[PDB]
RNA sequence: CCUAUCAACUUUCGAUGGUAGUCGCCGUGCCUACCAUGGUGACCACGGGUGACGGGGAAUCAGGGUUCGAUUCCGGAGAGGGAGCCUGAGAAACGGCUACCACAUCCAAGGAAGGCAGCAGGCGCGCAAAUUACCCACUCCCGACCCGGGGAGGUAGUGACGAAAAAUAACAAUACAGGACUCUUUCGAGGCCCUGUAAUUGGAAUGAGUCCACUUUAAAUCCUUUAACGAGGAUCCAUUGGAGGGCAAGUCUGGUCGCAGCAGCCGCGGUAAUUCCAGCUCCAAUAGCGUAUAUUAAAGUUGCUGCAGUUAAAAAGCUCGUAGUUGGAUCUUGAGGGCCCGCCCCUCGGCGCCCCCUCGAUGUGUCCCGCGGGGCCCGAAGCGUUUACUUUGAAAAAAUUAGA
RNA sequence: UACCUGGUUGAUCCUGCCAGUAGCAUAUGCUUGUCUCAAAGAUUAAGCCAUGCAUGUCUAAGUACGCACGGCCGGUACAGUGAAACUGCGAAUGGCUCAUUAAAUCAGUUAUGGUUCCUUUGGUCGCUCGCUCCUCUCCUACUUGGAUAACUGUGGUAAUUC
């Protein structure tokens, strides 16, 4: 409610393919109005669609009516991709990183020090203990 | 033990100059072996995100760099800490803009962008020319490049325009009194000025009386000296927060007279 | 990090006459405890060594013109000392009193909603005020000169105008739980 | 750093040096031949001790000083102890190797494999110190590489080392105890500001809890953001020591009666205990306070600044006297402006002399001159023979610290 | 914040230490609501250690004959992708702890003309200068020689990253 995103520090950068920027946004009493609605409302100021509208930070400023986040747009979904942090992805949901997770790896890692050659037979090595 | 070199540097034990943080980051970027020597380094890095600020992660700061739109001395880098110096030039490809990296008197890197002309080349002092082997000579800059067949009448402390289109000497300038000098180091960091005198001292360590534009007179020792080019002929402009010398003062009239007053 | 006391404790432990004026400071200005004297103690004393090292520095010398002018410039942004005056000479005749005057505390007494300088620390603390569009909740403060013209009611107290929480609608419910019996 | 209840020491298995060679990434008694007899000490060597890593730095001090430094950063050193070695530019490497020694493990008894002063964890030790967690997203490192791996490192958990903010109620009413003001001769009454103490209240407020939602973040947590909730009271309810003196606050009340205890110290208690043991009241500091202990301040009770020695603790029986410390007197440098400046009893600059391209008499080249390069050589100046001192510069880690 | 105060006695003035007192750094007692910052197995055994884990690495691009997977696309060698293995590099760095050592370590200031240095960055990339051209016959240049892994199969060992 009676928002407006006031966008200070603004670049167009031509060498990651974007327009960046810090998106400021007043509230009357209540700091934060959702991610998703930030993304949209945006989309129509630079007439990008939200989907390459990507948007992180975020913190709230003491007795509400206020909140400062920052914005990025990619001209198109090839260039978000390609510039890329997992994290970003992961922010909202589209992508995230690996599940395996971890101690997994590191078990099949030491399987396969043991011998040379036959890779298929350290795989069940690793896959026998549960424990 | 210490086995061998490292091969890591801790960030709040890199120098002052770089202006990085304190403790809020563990490690620094750290140069890469080069041309230069780590102290006077600035790691591309530092430049690109923390300067002029196209990277929030490292992640993209690996993957701007294999675009490959960076060259470095009109030369095609791909490095993510390169050992840019003093009087290197960066040039992007993708915006048509070229910077160069000069001390402010403040003690600061600057963001000083120059002409696509004034970065054809650069005026780097010779740091020995050298009789080479099968009596060829060669002269060697502080940047570390060895140009064969050089000029033949040059001496110490000349300075030489390099090009960076085509390499080699594109002319040269004659070392003489009063000639243009950034002093760089010290406690006389970053100021510009003529000569006047330099004193010679048989043995180790020779001193060179430098008087800047106000007028302030110092010494500083030779090798704290480096040659910008000719006389009351500039080559490049001077960057930022004056480049000569300001008093903390006046320095602060400057700070709070700018702020809130653009926009 | 790095970490520092913000208040000094004497050398002496019971020292009665002393305890009664501290005791008399604490009445006056509405404080705590005797440890936000203490806190005024350290760093009046710190002035007072600033300026006397200054005062002893050789005149037209850059450390004691910078420094001076500064020292200056920050104690009349805060309103306890006035540059009519200004110099060191002056700043060394200045007392706890001077700079507890210029609280956030002591100015929502002498304007606003404050019956007392009780009721002031109280009404801070619960956030009853904005110094400008910034909720406050901190009494021991000491605002600057422009910020005392900017001290008003603010919009998360309901009362002074502002979105209703549960302390007003808790009155209301005295007349319609109370009175309304149920 | 401490030590003389350590005064002579270093080489027969080189101690110092010359010469020549072997050897080493390379200097060198590094090692060896031959040849010399050196080298070092009262200015503390040599020897012994050491919870002796070093620095940047830390704590307290009026100043002077004193004390601390394994411990977020830099250098060095070691990875159970010793010795040897391979790979590689770099290692005498324990998440490499080989032997032995001290430890531990498996064994079918023939054998075989091992090093948490890595991260967690356990045992032991003690007065003393946390998760057998999650993640490579950040910060950087490595690789053939954006892509992978990281107990580097980030993240949470544990966390009254210690630091920061400062709540646990605030405002009226009335019932009273009070004072400026007014009225009254005063008594008395009215009167505003309230402080407490009743009786309860009246609105008025706020998070401690509780909680959709938005936010955080690797994904989360908590914070900072908020619909709906959360204060009339012995409560949503604070503590820890003290009250004889030093010492702040009991000429307390009951109990004990030199008993139990108190008591750093001085001293209380033996019957009318203001020190005890309880209660009550009060004081001090207040989400902190008590206690033990090291160290610092106070302490001019280690006295450099800045001690004392007739009698209080303290001038050798006396003199000579070397080191050591200390030391008498005595040499020259007028204008300008209303002090300040240079002076007196050859590499440069340049008064000049001679040279060259020559600068005006001239256009390999003069007679104004060394002016640009020279030589020689005056006011100037190495001047005469050295300094310590003091003064200006540089060289002079970042964090810290003062401080913008 | 440059401080003192209590105790030798009949009383008094001194010398004097003792006790009080504040800082601080650990320990410990007791208590403890919310917000932020975080020091933390040094002391004492550089004691001993179960288990888990802390260093690995591929670009169109050194080297694919996977039991692979998928193709129509097949011969000259032919595949797109790719477990593996060889090759090259890291593994000396990182992290940890302060036992050891008294001009040793180390700090600051200097040196290497006494020496070694991968890598990166910049130069250096035809030749025997014709053996007075074997290199015009030394005529393999449209390119030489032959063996190991992974693989396939047979296996040994009470137990081994055998």
């Amino acid at each position: 409610d009676t928002v407006t995103i006031r966008t200070r520090k603004f670049m167009t950068n031509r060498l990651l393919q974007r327009k960046q920027m810090v998106i400021d946004v007043l509230h009357p009493g209540k700091a934060t109005v959702p991610k998703t609605e930030i993304q949209e409302k945006l989309a129509k100021m630079y007439k990008t669609t939200p989907d390459v509208i990507f948007v992180f930070g975020f913190r709230t400023h003491f007795g509400g009516g206020k909140t400062t986040g920052f914005g990025m747009i990619y001209d198109s979904l090839d260039y978000a991709k390609k510039n890329e942090p997992k994290h970003r992805l992961a922010r909202h949901g589209l992508y995230e990183k690996k599940k395996t997770s971890r101690k997994q790896r590191k078990e099949r890692k030491n399987r396969m020090k043991k011998v040379r050659g036959t890779a298929k037979a350290n795989v069940g090595a690793g896959k026998k203990p549960k424990e | 033990m210490a086995r061998g070199p490292k091969k890591h540097l801790k960030r709040v034990a890199a120098p002052k100059h770089w202006m990085l943080d304190k403790l809020t980051s563990v490690f620094a970027p750290r140069p890469s072996t080069g041309p230069h020597k780590l102290r006077e380094c600035l790691p591309l890095i530092i430049f690109l995100r923390n300067k002029l600020k196209y990277a929030l992660t490292g992640d993209e700061v690996k993957k701007i760099c294999m675009q490959r739109f960076i060259k470095i001395d009109g030369k095609v880098r791909a490095d993510i800490t390169y050992p840019a110096g003093f009087m290197d030039v960066i040039s992007i490809d993708k915006t048509g803009e070229n910077f160069r990296l000069i001390y402010d008197t403040k003690g600061r890197f600057a963001v000083h962008r120059i002409t696509p002309e004034e970065a054809k080349y650069k005026l780097c002092k010779v740091r020995k020319i050298f009789v080479g082997t099968k009596g060829i000579p060669h002269l060697v800059t502080h940047d570390a490049r060895t140009i064969r067949y050089p000029d033949p009448l040059i001496k110490m402390n000349d300075t030489i325009q390099i090009d960076l289109e085509t390499g080699k000497i594109t002319d040269f300038i004659k070392f003489d009194t009063g000639n243009l000098c950034m002093v760089t180091g010290g406690a006389n960091l970053g100021r510009i000025g003529v000569i006047t005198n330099r004193e010679r001292h048989p043995g180790s360590f020779d001193v060179v009386h430098v008087k800047d534009a106000n007028g302030n007179s110092f010494a500083t020792r030779l090798s704290n000296i480096f040659v910008i080019g000719k006389g009351n002929k500039p080559w490049i402009s001077l960057p930022r927060g004056k480049g000569i010398r300001l008093t903390i003062a006046e320095e602060r009239d400057k700070r709070l007279a700018a702020k809130q007053s653009s926009g | 990090w790095v970490c520092r006391k913000t208040y000094v404790t004497p050398r002496r432990p019971f020292e009665k006459s002393r305890l009664d004026q501290e005791l008399k400071l604490i009445g006056e200005y509405g404080l705590r405890n005797k440890r936000e004297v203490w806190r005024v103690k350290f760093t009046l004393a710190k002035i007072r060594k600033a300026a006397r090292e200054l005062l002893t520095l050789d005149e037209k010398d850059p450390r004691r013109l910078f420094e001076g002018n500064a020292l200056l410039r920050r104690l009349v942004r805060i309103g306890v000392l006035d540059e009519g005056k200004m110099k060191l000479d002056y700043i060394l005749g200045l007392k706890i009193e001077d700079f507890l005057e210029r609280r956030l505390q002591t100015q929502v007494f002498k304007l606003g909603l404050a019956k007392s300088i009780h009721h002031a620390r109280v009404l801070i603390r619960q956030r009853h005020i904005r110094v400008r569009k910034q909720v406050v909740n901190i009494p021991s403060f000491i605002v600057r000169l422009d910020s005392q013209k900017h001290i008003d009611f603010s919009l998360r107290s309901p009362y002074g105008g502002g979105r209703p929480g549960r302390v007003k609608r808790k009155n209301a419910k005295k007349g319609q739980g109370g009175a309304g019996a149920g």
